[PDB]
């Protein structure tokens, strides 16, 4: 019955050559603690140095979510202690956050409701602690990659609304080119918070972290599980509390995990070793001009420009990659709704069979546009088709010839 | 003030092992120290903002270009507890709750 | 020994003009320690194979005529809790016993640069807090003027070394005076540049905005020079100043008629014994007599240099020394069964009881509901202190009064009391706090130990300091007095 108050946590990993604050790789190979450094390591005496591409990226994603990019900024440390956290605190920023206020809109039951995200700052990944046996095994590796934090405002409204947000800032970051938001990678994370509010409370219900979510869909169970699990214990006696709860991949429920006391101290306190950040308005410009047009604002030329259906104007512009290619091969003559097939037909397939990107295959705009005019001129059957294009895909380079360099023509 | 669960809070919140014969100490030792540093309540800091970098420089950023990892070799030329490439350490989680 | 005593300007012409071989010096160096360091203690983990093979390498150089460097030849003693590649580096503690860094710290990759032999790690108080350097987990350094009395702290052993005459030069790291406080009570010229002046990467972190390298010498020429040799922007460490200028000899030797000093009261106030009050008195006169104009001036804020240096260095300590739980380096509690006694008894048996309390009370200023009236507090009173100079500034060149309250104290005399220990750093605190430069030189003796009187100049106007200082020196100091001890 009563209101489902939750907003989702999705940490993003930004995909810099070198870490947050070290010049250490941020792609590292199968071997354990093999891509750290003195200040992975936690070493002492050594420092932090600010990835600069890393602000820049952070400030950009920020603006892309409409946020308000704040003019002085500085990180602070987080204290905690933790196998996988040398320094026993990490870097992030406590009230100055590089971005504040922002909001995506998405689409719920009939219409338009805004969610607005409270904020997205600036982090440092830990390493990972292997669990095995009686004891655990630290490897650093990825301590220290850079990553962005991005709250939403307790603004979403259900299960499903949390999906549509999530799929919304993805989609998003995305195109910002600063990571592969990917969960299967995990360079997308998302803890959720649930809490029951009886219609008309003021004060909001008592969430419930909901750690181990590992995707969209998977989110979507646990968020709406939980929603029930407290429904009714909300019937009963009951509170689920300032509780923690693990999500259980496969039973498809909320497992408690632990039991706040108070709140977790962390002694947040301004970093010293490094200098304050001023952001002037010519470095907010700089990567202003850096946002591509965004899905909403495409879709919308796509379906009222192009006479393009909506479904088609969707899937044509889920990742910045394909839009891109899209909008460039009809710029080349390419009909609109043919090239639109293609890309959500053809191409789109063999990128599945061989788990490529879209831009590593070997086929240009020009030279699709180039084999899409010649079905459209009938020179060529759809029967050729499923033929030249396989070919000219990756490992080709002009659509003619392939009917000449083999045998084939009207 | 100091109470003995405030010096073991503390004690907690840092990681430093105290047993009570050195926590009733501490509860002592701390009331000192803080009776001292009430001394800052003599100046007159109001309105005055906090001091949190001497050097007012601005803007150091780095270059985003990656530089090798060092060996494994080298990463735990310094742990003792170390196999299969990696630190070890317990994980019975935290004592008394785990 | 025989060039034992030599300073740094002279044992370099000495080997120039090739009267004395790289070797030898070297050679000279650890007949020294060896025949005195086991009085003093200043010395801590030494490299003597590493020093010889050096000087050999040297020699050679010094026949092809090919003697590069600012200091070439020259021996050198570390503070060791600056990270020296390959040696062993302990900040004086339990917790770092055996620890041998992989990789180098910037003032050191600077001075092997310029050729100057690195003899050993010199002693201090465990992890850089106290003042007499009586904490070092390792062995207790005397005062070279009286093996009876505290070498002062925490580059206790850095100054006594130098008065002991085992090394021409060294290095420490100065946080409410740790450098000072110690070139003052034995009686040797310690000075703390404009923090930013020297990196700090390699330097094992006490207090982040506070901390900074300083040089350590028999006279003012000589640390000047090594200064230049350690001062300067590095890309490992964001904070140091991208500032250029890096040449403090220029205008040493020029006269200072005119230079407007200033006498804060607060700093021959109530805290500052009789004895050392008169000798820092007779100095302005010396200055006086010389051509610069003194007059009183006041620094109100003085008086809380102590209470929040102590409180955010405390808070600052009590994170950057989180890092150590021996999971990586240093010491690892094999009494070993859950992962929170890896944390808390690798810990409790590391670090010592002062090093200890200091995190206690650093924990407690950070904790939430404490935080705005302890830290927070504390780094505004450091604003004012900040103010105290500013103002200051507009009307004079640089600032002098004593370098310590007293002379130095005795061992053991001070040791089981906290607060007073404390009492000491009177007159540096607010130096760090204000990020400012400070240099100690000797202006007089008592009791037959030393005395010190103080410089502190505007930012990076440290050119300035070497040169009121170097006037001075001209006038008063121990020159001739290391060598009778
Ligand atoms: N009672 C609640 N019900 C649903 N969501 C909540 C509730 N309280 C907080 N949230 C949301 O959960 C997230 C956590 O906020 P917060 O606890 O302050 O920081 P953190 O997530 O790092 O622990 C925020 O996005 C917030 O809007
Ligand atoms: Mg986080």
């Amino acid at each position: 019955h009563f209101e489902t108050v939750i907003g989702l946590e999705v940490h993003v990993e930004l995909k810099t050559d070198s870490k947050m604050f070290s010049p250490s790789p941020a792609h590292f190979g199968a071997e354990p603690n093999s891509n750290t450094n003195v200040i992975d390591l936690a070493y002492p005496g050594v420092l932090p140095v600010v990835n600069k591409r890393a602000v820049d990226w952070a400030m950009r994603a920020a603006m892309a979510l409409n946020m308000e990019i704040a003019t002085e900024s500085k990180f602070d440390r987080k204290n905690y202690f933790y196998p996988d956290n040398p320094k026993a605190y990490q870097i992030s920023q406590f009230d100055q956050p590089i971005g504040e206020n922002g909001y995506i809109d998405i689409e719920v039951d009939g219409e338009t409701k805004r969610i607005g995200i409270t904020r997205l700052h600036m982090e440092e990944d830990a390493g990972k602690s292997t669990h095995k046996g009686e004891y655990s095994l630290v490897d650093l590796n990825r301590q220290g990659t850079p990553l962005i934090e991005i709250v939403s405002e307790p603004d979403i409204r259900s299960p499903k609304e949390a999906y549509a947000y999530l799929e919304k800032l993805r989609s998003i970051i995305q195109y910002t080119g600063v990571s592969d938001v990917k969960m299967e990678e995990g360079s997308l994370r998302c803890d959720a918070n649930i809490s029951l509010r009886p219609y008309g409370q003021e004060k909001f219900g008592t969430k419930a972290e909901l750690k181990n979510l590992n995707s969209f869909n998977y989110v979507r169970k646990g968020l709406e599980y939980e929603e029930k699990r407290q429904e009714e214990e909300l019937l009963n006696g009951g509170e689920i509390g300032q509780e923690t709860r693990r999500f259980d991949e496969s039973t498809g429920k909320t497992i408690l995990m632990r039991v706040k006391e108070g709140s977790d101290d962390y002694r947040y306190f301004p970093e010293p070793d490094i200098v304050p950040l001023y952001i002037d308005d010519a470095w907010k410009e700089r990567v202003r001009q850096t946002i591509p047009e965004l899905p909403d604002e495409r879709k919308a030329k796509y379906v009222n420009e192009l006479g393009l259906p909506a479904y088609d104007a969707h899937v044509l512009t889920l990742t910045k990659e394909m839009s891109d290619f899209f909008e460039s091969t009809i710029e080349h003559g390419a009909d609109v709704k043919l090239t639109s097939n293609w890309l959500m037909g053809g191409v789109n397939e063999y990128l599945n069979k061989n788990q490529v990107e879209l831009l590593d295959t070997k086929l240009t705009p020009e030279n699709l546009a180039g084999m899409i005019k010649l079905i459209e001129d009938g020179t060529m059957s759809s029967k050729i088709a499923k033929k030249v294009f396989p070919e000219l895909a990756a490992k080709g380079g002009n659509a003619k010839q392939i009917m000449e360099d083999n045998g084939l023509v009207q | 003030k100091v109470t003995r669960e405030e010096v073991e809070h503390i004690a907690n919140l840092a990681r430093l092992q105290i047993s009570p014969e050195e926590t009733e100490e501490m509860a002592n030792t701390l009331e000192s120290i803080l009776d001292f540093a009430k001394q800052n309540d003599s100046a007159d800091t109001e309105g005055v903002e906090p001091t949190y970098h001497v050097l007012d420089l601005q803007n150091v950023l780095r270059e985003d270009k990656a530089i090798k990892g060092i060996p494994q070799e080298l990463a735990l030329k310094n742990a003792k507890e170390t196999e299969d490439g990696q630190f070890k350490v317990p994980t019975i989680m935290n004592e008394e709750d785990a | 020994m025989s060039i034992r005593y030599e300073s740094v300007e002279n044992l370099l012409t000495l080997i120039k003009d090739k009267k004395i071989k790289p070797s030898d010096v070297v050679k000279d160096i650890y007949d020294a320690i060896e025949e005195t360091d086991p009085t003093i203690k200043s010395f801590l983990a030494l490299d003597k194979e590493n020093a010889i093979k050096k000087a050999q390498e040297l020699d050679e150089l010094q026949a092809k005529d090919q003697m590069d460097g600012k200091l070439f030849g020259i021996p050198m003693g570390i503070k060791d809790n600056i990270i020296t590649n390959g040696l062993e580096t302990t900040c004086a503690s339990k917790m770092l016993e055996g620890f041998v860094p992989i990789y180098e710290s910037t003032v050191m990759e600077k001075l092997h640069k310029e050729n100057a032999v690195l003899i050993g790690k010199l002693n201090m108080d465990e992890f850089a807090m106290g003042g007499s350097t009586e904490t070092s987990y390792f062995k207790k350094t005397v005062n070279p003027f009286d093996h009876k009395a505290v070498p002062g702290g925490s580059s206790g052993g850095s100054a006594a070394a130098v008065a002991a005459g085992l090394v021409p030069l060294s290095l420490g790291s100065d946080t409410g005076g740790s450098i000072r406080q110690p070139a003052a009570y034995c009686g040797v010229v310690g000075m703390k540049p404009t923090y930013g002046r020297v990196s700090r990467f390699g330097l094992v972190a006490f207090a982040s905005s506070l901390d900074q390298i300083g040089p350590l010498t028999r006279n003012v020429k000589d640390n000047a020079i090594v200064l230049e040799a350690i001062s300067g922007a590095d890309v490992n460490d964001s904070t140091s100043a991208p500032v250029d200028d890096v040449d403090f000899t220029s205008e040493i030797g020029k006269d200072i008629k005119g230079l407007k000093v200033a006498l804060p009261k607060e700093y021959l106030g109530e805290g500052v014994a009789d004895d050392v009050k008169e000798a820092v008195q007779n100095a302005v006169e010396t200055l006086k007599s010389l051509g610069a104009v003194v007059e009183e001036v006041s620094l109100p804020n003085t008086k809380f240099g102590i209470p929040s240096y102590y409180v955010i260095a405390s808070s600052e300590a009590s994170s950057n020394l989180s890092r150590f739980d021996g999971i990586r380096y240093g010491y690892h509690s094999k009494e070993a069964h859950s992962l929170e006694e890896l944390y808390k008894m690798s810990r409790s048996e590391g670090f010592g009881k002062e090093v200890k309390r200091r995190i206690f009370l650093g924990t407690f200023a950070l904790s939430s509901g404490y935080y705005d009236a302890y830290y927070k507090k504390s780094q505004k009173v450091r604003t004012l202190i900040k103010n105290d100079f500013d103002k200051v500034f507009e009307n004079y060149d640089v600032v002098v009064g004593p370098t310590a309250p007293t002379t130095a104290f005795n061992l053991g005399e001070e040791i089981d009391d906290p607060l007073t220990m404390y009492a000491n750093d009177l007159l540096t605190t607010p130096v760090n706090l204000a990020g400012l430069p400070g240099i100690s030189v000797p202006c007089g003796q008592s009791n037959g130990r030393p005395i010190g009187l103080q410089f502190i100049g505007k930012p990076f106007d440290e050119k300035t300091l070497y040169r009121v200082a170097y006037q001075y020196e001209t006038q008063y100091n121990l020159h001739d007095v290391y060598e009778k001890l």
